[PDB]
């Protein structure tokens, strides 16, 4: 919503609150949002 | 809805027999909250959409011919029915898949 | 590291567009074309 503009070529998620002032096209790749966690190594090894 | 009178003859009481499932649901909600009046009904010719010699068997046939505002039910989003008729946002997701055993 | 859960607020991405421009149809119908002759399919294999 300014000057040189003109497209948008980039991850841009579809929501309500977006959708007003602009439109989008048919979505190119569906994707959720999910939960990314650390991990470590099970001590669960019997070592000792 | 649309019954054929038995099968010989061409004649037909158009009988109430209300249905539910998703996609109603998704239509009450939108009837809801944009306040407005539906009478739908079933379609009688065919099944979905197909192309052929220029006529399309039903569906997009009964919107094609300004006959039926909007389309309401399981219709997948596709290149040549994109340019007759005008679609909307889809809400799910689907495609092909297999279902071998 | 691993991803856990379960997708939620699904959704997909686009490209966008100003207000009201000629390019949207065409923009939309390439984009559909490209989607079902699994051009897309496997670029995204590729670079994925």
């Amino acid at each position: 919503l300014s000057g040189q503009a003109d497209m948008i070529v980039a991850p841009l998620t579809i929501n309500n609150e977006r959708a007003q002032y602009i439109e989008f096209s048919k979505p190119f790749k569906y994707q959720g949002l999910t939960i990314l966690v650390k991990k470590e190594i099970p001590r669960s090894t019997l070592d000792s | 809805k649309f019954v054929k009178i038995n099968n010989s003859t061409n004649e037909g009481m158009n009988v109430k027999k209300c249905c539910k499932g998703f996609c109603i649901d998704i239509l009450k909600k939108l009837s809801r909250t944009v306040k407005f009046t539906y009478d739908l009904y079933l379609v009688t010719n065919g099944k979905h959409g197909k192309k052929v010699n220029n006529v399309w068997n039903g569906m997009i046939g009964e919107v094609v011919y300004q006959r039926a505002v909007m389309a309401v039910g399981s219709l997948t989003i596709n290149e040549e029915r994109s340019e007759v008729v005008d679609f909307s946002v889809p809400f799910v997701e689907t495609g092909i898949s297999v279902m071998v055993s | 590291l691993v991803t856990t859960g379960e997708l939620f607020f699904r959704s997909g991405f686009g490209i966008g567009m100003r207000k009201d421009s000629p390019w949207k149809q065409n923009v939309s119908l390439s984009i559909l074309k490209s989607h079902e002759n699994g051009f897309m399919e496997d670029l995204d294999k590729t670079w994925v």
